[PDB]
């Protein structure tokens, strides 16, 4: 069942009621729905104010639908007990049959945009757009790319970059534009927990219609490398080394690595580390005794001036002594 | 590794571990036991010195329990529990059930706040995982000394 | 009612026999 | 099935009890009192009566004793966040058996009045839903700030407003 | 019609009744009409205590019925991971197989059980069995949307282009099942994307017989063949238009698929689309390119095709933008003759 809080009341809708759009089962079935089946209409807005549609490339929700697996440490896809695979039969009724129940109740140019899933943080990435012109005539476009920083529930945290080009497509030909995403671009600094959200926007001439495209980039930080055994004796001492390369352009300062984990660490126990320089890895060992027999988990955080709340976990089985 | 991690006093996560629950009203039982030797074996243990009910009374060399009585304290013994506490040791609300485990996570905490160094871990917890004996023991244990804990 | 699953055929359908056989491979000639 | 009691082993000075509730039982605390004939009620202690994902007549009642294990008995959780593409797992201590978490999930279920219906864990997972919901609201504030330590504190914050 | 009294005992874990029951009757490998032992009931239901109890008194842990579904696989089938684990602890063999050739990994990949298929290849199944139809593990797990277990699987070195019977590798699986995700993981590890079929099909033309757009832009995006052709020569817009799915015929025609490609029979995908009466797909191939007038065999337009299955809306399209009534095929038969056969 799935808790859905009414900004209020709370209701239980069972997944598989949003899974096939049973919507009168719960109060609640037809907002889950539209959470994971909405469409996206991008409309642009002119400098002289009025608001023009835009041929827009689709924009698929309730992706990735994912939880914790069962006995392991690794991520269980679930999308397939909320929604039938995109394009298919089953999908199809079911949308046509939502469709039924609300409505009963009340161009020349192509553009496909490829962008890397991340972007390192303080780091550097390719993107490309590729045009395809349609008409027999060549074509005056104007395609301008920007770059926002959002937050996680689509809340516009920053403008970090815009880019405006002016090509020339001949007819019939397809043209690539390979453009270099940096930070040392942006405006600013992405806010902290955002994400990016890269656009590309085609116009021509008067055509009256701009071709429309978008992605979802995250910022990836440095890998917070855990090295420790797979398994521990009970109240015998065990070393686990962690790792950091500095993948960045400056110094991390200001670095406090901090280890928890209940049934390891007593509360926590938060350490000072050396500034690392840029291509450098840190290298710091820990030494702790586990006390409590069962399958643990080490949790590791760095803070520095560069990035906070690092947070990476390894799983250690603590075994009883021998008899 | 290599970077030895220096200890960074922080507190910014210290509420994060304090409890809602309002503690019960308990009466105590205290009792003080001594690092000594037996003379039968050398093997160095922990006895009985006293223990607190509603008075105090202290444990003779002969295994009886001496006449109850008010509990008299020197001046130098309290100029000392102010200057131990004050760069003391704690663990509050630990999550164990076992002196291995109070001690392995009262070792870890005192190398932490730079207490011990990480050589004298392995003997003082040696000293204290050893026998703790009680007063019955005692004259079968054919009599008892004090001791001291060396290194070796 | 909670006393169904003692009879040989309701046993025979909660075992699932044919979850453990190759369905198809279904090609749907055009 | 119901409410029992059962001397399972005896001796001259004691009773060996085997005690049992039912499977619809009201959730919370409860007291335990022997009423011995001719005399006033004694009271034998107390104890915390839960949801049984474990037995079959149950409503929570889980097939799987891996899945037993993952749904209710592990602390260790990860909450995926990232894009679609870039899915980051944060380590999660949820600390569903920290001393203090039944005992503050009682009182905030205390809140609601129809104590008749805590046997149902569609009422109670509503209840608590709502209720929790109510306190993101009222105590989530807007914009180290976002340094977590899993979901106890977060809940001691939202129910005592310290932390 | 009522099962055996052990098998009742095994449903509802009742130690006590299986007890006195193997006390009464020592046999614990007692046959339901169905030919399942007490052990294969508690390996369903995961009831351990009882499990035990059967095993301590000599219940075959590997026992084989008929259609050669041993306890293991029940255990393997419905997820239960301790079961597995006191079957395997106490002899269970991992290779053995089903009437239809299916392992215990099978059943556990095809419902997608990562911890239990991680015990079993730890136990050592074999990674690359096949059942009847030729199909491997990995081709279960992609089949169900298992995208974990394709990942494990893929992680122990199983084949990423293993053909079944019919030369379907795992990406054709997934592009057949819709399955976008399996999709992405099995091609950003390597997989090829114009593996050939029997008939000599893509997964790109799989997906766009199914009207899987995402496995479509997927496939595309990782350098799938726009213009890959089978024996038969079908494009994939030979099929999108053929089926009817707009979405794929606007994408295949927006990233340049050309509309006027033929096939063994110089069919034309506008002659597809006529034939089987999309007029709105045969609306987007002549408003990009597409002959109104082109032919096929038989010297056949596409209002020919069109007016022989009756479509009027078809006819009106394709007479409104080019078409020219008065073509004639090699047998001199206008549309206006098919129309009046009909």
């Amino acid at each position: 069942q799935i808790l859905h809080p009414s900004a209020g009341s709370c209701d239980l809708v069972p997944v598989r009621a949003v899974k096939e759009g049973t919507l009168g089962l719960t109060p609640a079935v037809s907002d889950l729905f539209a959470a994971i089946n909405a469409s996206c209409v991008v409309w642009k807005c002119c400098e002289d104010g009025t608001l023009e549609l835009t041929d827009s490339n689709t924009k698929y929700v309730g992706n990735n639908i994912s939880t914790k697996g069962v006995g392991s440490d690794r991520c269980e896809d679930i999308t397939q007990n909320y929604k039938y695979p995109e394009g298919s039969l089953q999908e199809k009724e079911v949308l046509e049959r939502v469709e039924k129940e609300k409505m009963e109740r009340e161009s020349p140019l192509y553009l496909l945009l490829k962008a890397p899933s991340s972007l390192p943080l303080r780091g550097d990435a390719q993107i490309s757009v590729t045009l395809v012109n349609h008409s027999e005539q060549e074509k005056a476009v104007q395609l301008a790319i920007g770059v926002q920083a959002v937050h996680y529930n689509g809340v516009l945290a920053a403008k970090l970059w815009r880019k405006k080009l002016h090509l020339t497509l001949s007819a019939n030909l397809e043209k690539i534009i390979t453009i270099g995403l940096f930070f040392s671009n942006f405006e600013r600094n992405p806010p902290e927990n955002t994400f990016l959200r890269l656009t590309a926007m085609a116009t021509h001439s008067e055509s009256n219609l701009s071709c429309f495209a978008q992605e979802d980039i995250a910022i990836c930080r440095p890998h917070l490398a855990i090295k420790m055994p797979e398994k521990a004796e009970q109240y015998q001492p065990l070393t686990a080394s962690v790792s950091l390369q500095n993948s960045l352009d400056a110094p991390m300062e200001d670095c406090v690595i901090s280890i928890l984990g209940r049934g390891l660490i007593h509360r926590e126990r938060s350490y000072r580390f050396r500034s690392v320089w840029p291509e450098n890895t840190m290298c710091a060992k820990f030494q702790f005794t586990p006390t409590h027999v069962g399958l643990q988990r080490l949790t590791v955080e760095v803070d520095c001036n560069m990035f906070q709340n690092l947070t990476n976990y390894k799983s250690v089985t603590v075994v009883a002594p021998e008899l | 590794q290599m970077e030895e991690p220096a200890a960074h006093d922080t507190e910014a996560t210290a509420t994060d571990y304090h409890t809602t629950s309002h503690p019960g009203t308990h009466k105590v039982y205290v009792e003080l036991q001594e690092l000594v030797m037996d003379e039968k074996n050398q093997e160095l243990r922990w006895m009985e010195a006293a223990r607190w009910v509603q008075l105090e009374e202290n444990l003779g060399e002969n295994g009886a329990w001496g006449r109850p009585h008010l509990s008299h304290l020197t001046f130098w013994s309290l100029l000392e529990l102010r200057r131990v506490f004050t760069k003391g040791t704690v663990l509050l609300d630990l999550q164990e059930t076992s002196l291995a485990g109070v001690a392995n996570q009262l070792l870890d905490r005192f190398i932490f706040e730079d207490q011990i160094r990480p050589q004298d871990r392995e003997e003082l917890l040696r000293a204290l995982l050893l026998k703790h004996s009680h007063a019955g023991e005692l004259e079968a244990l054919g009599g008892v000394k004090p001791a001291v804990l060396t290194r070796s | 009612e909670e006393l169904q699953d003692d009879y040989e055929d309701m046993m025979e359908e909660n075992l699932e026999q044919e979850e453990y056989e190759d369905p198809d491979i279904p090609e749907s000639q055009m | 099935k119901w409410w029992s009691a059962v001397v399972e082993e005896r001796d001259a000075q004691s009773w060996t009890i085997s005690v049992t509730t039912p499977a619809d039982a009201v959730i919370g605390h409860y007291s335990l009192l022997l009423q011995v004939s001719g005399r006033k009620q004694l009271l034998l202690g107390q104890f915390t009566l839960l949801f049984n994902p474990w037995n079959r007549e149950d409503a929570v009642f889980l097939k799987n004793e891996a899945q037993r294990m993952e749904y209710l008995l592990n602390q260790n959780g990860l909450i995926y966040l990232g894009t679609a593409d870039c899915i980051q797992a944060e380590s999660w201590d949820f600390g569903q058996f920290e001393g203090d978490v039944i005992d503050l999930s009682l009182r905030l279920l205390s809140k609601d009045k129809q104590v008749e219906k805590w046997s149902q864990p569609v009422h109670v997972a509503r209840v608590l839903g709502a209720l929790l919901h109510f306190l993101k609201e009222q105590r989530v504030l807007p914009t180290l700030l976002n340094k977590r330590r899993g979901s106890v504190p977060i809940l001691r914050q939202w129910l005592t407003g310290r932390g | 019609v009522r099962l055996p009294a052990l098998h009742i005992a095994a449903r509802n874990d009742d130690t006590r009744t299986a007890a006195v029951l193997l006390q009464n009757d020592p046999n614990p490998d007692v046959l339901s009409k169905t030919g399942f032992t007490p052990l294969h009931i508690a390996a369903h239901y995961e009831n351990l205590n009882v499990a035990q109890l059967l095993l301590n008194r000599g219940a075959s842990v590997n026992f084989t019925p008929q259609n050669g579904i041993t306890p293991l696989h029940i255990a393997s089938r419905r997820g239960n991971v301790i079961m597995v684990r006191l079957l395997l602890d106490r002899g269970a063999q991992i290779e053995t197989k089903t009437k239809d050739e299916l392992t215990p990994l099978h059943c556990a990949a095809r419902n997608g059980h990562v911890r239990i298929s991680e015990i079993l290849l730890d136990h050592g199944a074999p990674i690359q069995a096949k059942t009847k139809n030729g199909l491997s593990p990995i081709h279960m797990a992609a089949q169900g949307d298992h995208l974990d277990c394709v990942r494990l699987l893929l992680q122990y070195d199983a084949e990423i282009d293993d053909i079944t019977l019919d030369h379907l590798t795992p990406l054709h699986v997934a592009a057949h099942c819709g399955h976008h995700r399996v999709a992405k993981v099995l091609l950003d590890k390597g997989a090829k994307p114009n593996s050939r079929a029997l008939n000599g099909f893509t997964p790109l033309h799989i997906a766009c017989k199914k009207n899987h757009v995402r496995v479509m832009e997927l496939l595309l995006k990782t350098g799938a063949s726009i213009d890959a052709v089978t024996e038969s020569g079908l494009t994939p817009l030979h099929v999108a238009s053929f089926m009817g799915h707009l979405p794929i015929v606007k994408n295949l025609l927006q990233r340049g698929a050309s509309p006027n490609v033929s096939n063994v029979k110089v069919e034309t995908p506008l002659h597809m689309a006529a034939r089987a009466g999309h007029t709105e797909v045969a609306k987007y191939l002549l408003q990009n390119k597409a002959k109104v007038n082109a032919k096929a065999k038989d010297d056949q337009t596409p209002l020919h095709c069109a007016a022989r299955i009756g479509h009027t809306n078809m006819v009106k399209l394709l007479l409104e933008n080019n078409a020219n009534p008065n073509l004639a095929t090699t047998a001199g038969h206008t549309p206006l003759h098919i129309a009046a056969r009909e």
